[PDB]
């Protein structure tokens, strides 16, 4: 691919300079390099794969949600209509590229369960981006692989995990807001929640107090 | 609107 | 080209959301297929033009200034040259574009006063970003063409518009800071804004309910750079 | 840091 040609440690810091320009598919696009060179990722290196496609998909989810509530608004022309398609598009392709490299490249056997479980989290979070603009069978397929990668990292983080871990903690509110936003499950949602915030309580005394607001601000606009 | 972690920005 | 088969109106209206959807790219690209449908742009058409191409050229040129002093802050390892040259051709194809768009389709004999300076001072503009990051001979034919468009702009505002045309008063800003921070003539570049700053000053009785807002704004700017270079 | 318009 187009990053064939370059050394691992150019694409890792040529990544850092994009974060600091503010080239957030620069830094996607050699991050992706990165990985395809067959090694484990670093936790450093990890976060900077994580930070370069959650403000690509970002930007692509927010536009989406633009031009969906417009076309909302009003229906007369099918010009909004074929633009909010266009954005679709391109945030499913780079959803399918990230799950790509998951499937190819970052989900193993193997590692550190920290490891293990961010990566499963990241699918189960790629997976639930395509539900958001997903119908039909397709939609109802999406949720299947979101809800059993979430499940499977949910397995990992409490069986070898402590209950104030960021990664664990992140994991579970998202995959409260997909059992709530996406699956039509409240009860699942709220439970989720709930038992996380109190598992987490019961263990603590930074990272881990804002995800803990996170978990109760979201109960509050469910319950 | 439900936050997730990571937030952007 | 890839806007070929859609309506000038379509092109207009997807310009407008993508605004909306903050995707500059893309209004730029939808601009540039109603520009290549050879009708004249409308006022609020040059503002969707001008308004997509900044934001593309303006976020190349902000990353362009970060890894250029990053190159310096060190100064081996050839990434940061590497990814800086990256960036820099990228944003040379973009100014390619836009001279390419005035030369080919908005730069015309015809049409007001206001439509030629603005096509001009884009022209200048456009010329200059290329300046800020050419060097050799290149730089030399690049400090001239923006020059030379500049100067033809600054000729028609003078004859043709009050000197406190909001568009006539931008352009003397730029080219001010064209001699300042380009052509290395910093008493031409606090003369040109001295000049202009007063003028405007000796009228701003004969100025636009809607003008007044964006005239005072750019004399505010001009104040501002003397500030800086005195 | 020269101030030029359109800003952005």
């Amino acid at each position: 691919g187009a990053m064939g040609s370059m050394e691992r440690a150019s694409l890792i810091q040529k990544a850092k300079l994009a974060e600091q320009a503010e080239r957030y598919e620069d830094m996607a696009a050699f991050m992706k390099g990165a990985v395809e060179k067959g090694e484990e990722l670093s936790c450093e290196e990890r976060n900077l794969l994580s930070v370069a496609y959650k403000n690509v998909v970002g930007g692509q989810r927010a536009a989406w949600r633009v031009l969906s509530s417009i076309e909302q608004k009003s229906n007369k022309g099918p010009e909004v209509r074929e633009y909010r398609e266009k954005v679709e598009t391109e945030l499913q392709g780079v959803c399918d590229t990230v799950l790509g490299l998951l499937d190819s490249h970052l989900i193993k056997e193997a590692g550190d369960a920290e490891s293990r479980v961010f990566y499963l989290k990241m699918k189960g979070d790629y997976y639930r981006y395509l539900a958001e603009v997903a119908t039909g069978d397709d939609k109802k397929r999406i949720i299947d692989s979101a809800r059993s990668a979430y499940q499977e990292a949910m397995d990992i983080s409490k069986k070898e995990m402590p209950p104030t871990n960021p990664i664990r903690l992140g994991l579970a509110l998202n995959f409260s807001v997909f059992h709530y936003e996406i699956a039509n499950s409240p009860e699942e949602a709220i439970s989720l929640a709930k038992t996380t915030f109190d598992e987490a309580m019961a263990d603590l005394h930074k990272d881990s107090t804002l995800i803990m607001q996170l978990l109760r601000d979201n109960l509050t606009l469910w319950t | 609107r439900s936050c997730t972690w990571p937030l952007p920005r």
